[PDB]
């Protein structure tokens, strides 16, 4: 499994989503 | 792959402060370098997948 | 610096005296960012 | 516009096909609010500064100033201001801060001894009469008092400590009258190797300016935002919720939206800090309300171009933000990058990567051309 | 300063374990579901505290224990009593009129806190007695003879402390922490009901009670006990001053680093003594 | 700093004047440690 | 406590060596208008 996250997001630190969603990785597999 | 992160120097260092941002301009292109490195890491994560 | 909050330093000092604290904070936070990015680069090499 | 920002980021007039993290968007505060307590009774600065009698320097008079509004404009009225040295605080900002407490150390010294009243100083007065701490924060006000602390026959009511075994510690008062002893022979009275530590000033009007009596008041502050207490004269304004504002809670300055909080503060707790020591909630000085503070919406701004030779059109991704908050920010012109891209209603799409404006979401699937994220890509097509 | 002749018993200082008691709130910041590392003056876990008894015997000998104790960096005081025999404390360096002294006293209607060069008696105490066999009330004549050059006075906290009764055991586990930091005399307190008789094992953070900015030098302290002029023990015809049963423990604060656990509710529920 | 020995600086100056030299030494030695650890991380990646 | 002092342009240079430097004597015969110690803490002068 992947507030600390909100606090990180509150000072310039963001997390970018991956280009392939878990559904596409599952499709490939 | 690993988590792609993006960091804003102005917000992290001198968050919404004009005096601090003007002082930070005096350190050159350290943040252009940091942003470029992080962007490379993120594009590499997508490439890995 | 006297405090870790930029708003506090800006509110408690004139600009000429504030720049010293602002510069201490800038140096520390620049170092922290540089360390984070270097560790991320090494870790991304391992993950690649 | 976004394409020009892309060109300036790349430092080139020619842009290739791709998505470029151009800048950062921030929604801007709409109003500024200040919350200050009930207090309206002015601080008794006149009593301390205009006292009929001042204590001796070795027995400096300590006065407590708390639970009052500290209007420092009164200080400018009855003082020629020979010395107004504020250490650790800008004097011109003294009307804008809240201090936990005020300590007024009032005494009388010689004119040339004013410079000794400062941290790190050395001298008879500094070492044996009154020593300031190394990290002292506050102000020091010195003004001549020859017309009130001098006598024709000599004012001997003022005494200073000239000899002591050890230098005085910060905020330490010595009133002992034990005769100073030089060496190991005990002292039973005035004589060899025995001197009285206290020496009378003997202020006289005929003396020079450097020897004239000077009244010195040291205002010691403790700048902590938890106890608040004494602040300057700012008129508190109304409180607005669910709107990104510049808030000033008893000297604590910040920007964000203040919302109703379910957090239950124990009666002694004044504010809350997140796990990484960021202020998360605050207490209203007036309504005793627990307000959650959330920073105004911000994020990255990427520009998707099909190449500057193919076309000059661009799309804009506001990363990690709902399209509704972005639209509200445009409708109230709060967004920081003010080159708003024209929206047609079909121009706005909600990705998991953020809000996309300027691209039309078709229901077909193609090979990825410009990767936007979360399974979404963009291309220049008919 | 008149003290009727008593067969006073020399104070005997027993010893016992502090367990995990003495943890307070270091600051006024609210935290939720967090683990906070804090360096502060704490009572170390399983510390080794002094135990004193204040009782009147059945043979006429009354243990009126009010010895003068050092303060050091701070003091943790724990008390169990039924008639509020413990009424306050005195703090100072020489405990005379030469130097300013602090005095906290229960007025039985309010709480008095004074900072003056008090002329304390040899063994200051509060005189509780029964006027007209109708009104029980307290007097401070036995504490000090005169007060001069007063700098701080505070009459506040109109609280009778123990009011629910003596259900479990006096329901009066009074825990206090006294500190002197930057001229601030800080009193933290907690009124824990006792599941048992003396010093139950458990955890209970001490919420701050009052932070007085007295700004005076304190090195020594002493407990104050209330003496009632007879008519406390039914069936006893001995016309004389008598004191109820009370027990109090004293521990000393030291600079320790603690890992405190704030639950989602803002309260400290557990603590770890890093150097134990 | 005036000297590279902490005991010397502590013996020759009052605290307010000593902190400047102590901070110069802290900055230099922090930088040296950071450089050592970064080089070790890169070398350990190569060895892995 | 010399009877005669040389002129400022011809300042008198004296060599002090091979003796114990007790600086408590300096406090006896001096009003100490200025006691500025540069590079050394004066209160530590008895320890070096
Ligand atoms: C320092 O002097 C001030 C006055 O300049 C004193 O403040 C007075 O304190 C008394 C205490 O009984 C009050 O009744 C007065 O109202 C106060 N004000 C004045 C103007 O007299 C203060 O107590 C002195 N402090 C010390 C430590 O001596
Ligand atoms: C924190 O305090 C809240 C509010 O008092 C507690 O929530 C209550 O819990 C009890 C026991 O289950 C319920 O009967 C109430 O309805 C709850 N009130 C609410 C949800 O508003 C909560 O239990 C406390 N947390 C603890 C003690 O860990
Ligand atoms: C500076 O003056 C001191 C005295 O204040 C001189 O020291 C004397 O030197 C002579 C040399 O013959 C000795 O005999 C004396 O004993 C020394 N002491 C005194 C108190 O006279 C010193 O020589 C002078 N230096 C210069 C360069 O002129
Ligand atoms: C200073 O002025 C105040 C305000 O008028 C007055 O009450 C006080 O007596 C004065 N003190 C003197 C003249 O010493
Ligand atoms: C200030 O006054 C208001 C009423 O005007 C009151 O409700 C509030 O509690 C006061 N603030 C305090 C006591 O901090
Ligand atoms: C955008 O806001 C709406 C209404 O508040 C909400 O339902 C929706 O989940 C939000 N979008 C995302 C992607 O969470
Ligand atoms: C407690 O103090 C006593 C004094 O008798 C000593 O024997 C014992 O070792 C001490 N215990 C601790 C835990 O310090
Ligand atoms: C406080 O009083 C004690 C006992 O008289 C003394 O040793 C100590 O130095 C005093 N502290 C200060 C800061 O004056
Ligand atoms: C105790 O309280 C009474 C009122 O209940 C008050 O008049 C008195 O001044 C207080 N202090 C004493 C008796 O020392
Ligand atoms: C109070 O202050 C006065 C005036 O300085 C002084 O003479 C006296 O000794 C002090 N103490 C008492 C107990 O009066
Ligand atoms: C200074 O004092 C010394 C020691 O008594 C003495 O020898 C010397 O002559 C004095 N110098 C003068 C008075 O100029």
């Amino acid at each position: 499994t992947l507030d600390l996250i909100c606090a990180q997001k509150f000072n310039g630190l963001t997390v970018l989503p991956p280009l392939l969603t878990d559904e596409m990785i599952a499709q490939y597999t | 792959s690993m988590t792609k992160t993006s960091v804003d120097c102005t917000m992290y260092i001198c968050g919404d402060s004009t005096e601090c941002s003007n002082l930070l301009l005096q350190y050159g292109s350290f943040c252009t370098q940091l942003k470029r490195a992080l962007t490379g890491i993120a594009v590499e994560q997508d490439k890995n997948t | 610096a006297i405090s870790s909050v930029l708003n506090d330093i800006l509110s408690r000092l004139d600009p000429p005296e504030a720049e010293v604290q602002i510069d201490r904070l800038i140096t520390g936070r620049l170092q922290s960012l540089q360390t984070y990015v270097t560790q991320q680069l090494i870790r991304a090499a391992e993950i690649r | 516009d976004p394409l020009s920002e892309t060109k300036c980021t790349l430092k080139s007039f020619t842009v290739e096909k791709g998505i470029y993290q151009t800048s950062n968007f921030r929604v801007q505060p709409t109003e500024s609010i200040v919350r200050f307590p009930n207090v309206t009774n002015l601080c008794p600065f006149h009593e301390v500064f205009n006292a009929t009698t001042f204590a001796s320097v070795y027995a400096w008079n300590r006065t407590r100033i708390s639970n009052c509004v500290a209007d420092y404009s009164v200080l400018y009225n009855f003082a020629p201001f020979f010395a107004f040295k504020c250490y650790g605080v800008s004097p011109t900002k003294l009307n804008d801060l809240c201090f936990t407490n005020v300590y007024a150390d009032s005494f009388v010294i010689k004119g040339n001894e004013v410079s000794q009243i400062a941290p790190g100083q050395t001298g008879n007065i500094a070492d044996y009469n009154y020593k300031l701490p190394d990290d002292f924060t506050g102000c020091v006000i010195a003004w001549n008092s020859n017309k009130l602390d001098s006598k024709h026959s000599g004012n001997y009511d003022y005494w200073y400590r000239s000899l002591r075994k050890s230098k005085l510690k910060p905020f330490e008062r010595d009133i002992s009258t034990e005769i100073y002893q030089a060496g190991n022979k005990p002292c039973k009275g005035k004589g060899p190797n025995c001197y009285f530590p206290l020496q009378s000033y003997g202020f006289r009007p005929t003396y020079g300016v450097g020897h004239q009596p000077y009244r010195v008041v040291v205002l010691s502050f403790e700048l902590l935002h938890a106890p608040a207490t004494v602040c300057g004269p700012k008129k508190s304004t109304n409180l607005v919720k669910n709107k990104c504002v510049n808030f000033n809670f008893n000297g604590l300055t910040g920007t964000g939206v203040l919302t109703k909080s379910n957090k239950k503060f124990l009666p002694f707790q004044q504010f809350g800090r997140d796990i990484v020591d960021t202020t998360d909630a605050v207490r209203d000085p007036q309504t005793l309300e627990i307000l959650d503070i959330t920073p105004c919406s911000f994020g990255g701004v990427s520009v998707i171009t099909p190449g500057t030779n193919t076309s000059n059109q661009v799309a804009v991704l506001y990363q990690g933000v709902n399209c509704t908050e972005v639209s509200v920010a445009i409708h109230a012109d709060q967004l920081t990058p003010t080159w708003r891209v024209y929206s047609t209603g079909s121009n706005v799409f909600q990705t998991r990567a953020g809000c996309l404006i300027g691209a039309e979401y078709v229901n077909n699937s193609y090979e990825c051309d410009i990767p936007i994220g979360a399974g979404i890509c963009a291309s220049y097509q008919t | 300063c008149v003290m009727p002749l008593f067969n006073l018993i020399t104070t005997t200082q027993s010893y016992t374990n502090s367990f995990t008691r003495g943890v307070y709130y270091p600051d006024k910041v609210f935290r939720s579901s967090v683990l906070h590392l804090t360096q502060d003056l704490f009572l170390p876990f399983f510390s080794n505290v002094t135990w004193f008894h204040a009782i009147s015997g059945t043979n006429g000998t009354k243990r009126f224990d009010n010895p003068v104790l050092p303060f050091n960096d701070g003091v943790y005081f724990a008390s169990t009593e039924k008639s509020n025999i413990i009424r306050g404390w005195i703090f100072g360096t020489t405990l005379d009129s030469k130097t300013q002294s602090l005095l906290i006293v229960n007025n039985a209607t309010n709480v008095f806190i004074k900072v003056c060069e008090f002329q304390f008696c040899n063994d200051p105490f509060l005189d509780v007695y029964h006027k007209n066999n109708k009104s029980w009330m307290e007097s401070e004549s036995g504490v000090y003879s005169s007060a001069n050059n007063c700098t701080f006075e505070y009459v506040s906290q109109p609280f009778l402390m123990d009011l629910e009764g003596k259900q479990g055991n006096f329901k009066n586990l009074r825990e206090f922490v006294f500190k002197n930091i930057d001229g601030y005399f800080k009193i933290y307190s907690k009124h824990t009901p006792i599941i048992g008789r003396d010093f139950p094992q458990g955890f209970s953070a001490l919420e701050p009670l009052v932070d007085l900015p007295i700004g005076i030098n304190i090195t020594r302290f002493q407990t104050l006990l209330a003496l009632n002029r007879s008519y406390l023990t039914p069936g006893d015809s001995s016309s004389g001053w008598t004191a109820g049963a009370a027990d109090y423990y004293v521990g000393y604060l030291q600079p320790r680093t603690f890992l405190l656990k704030y639950n989602e509710n803002g309260t400290i529920t557990d603590a770890v003594d890093c150097a134990l």
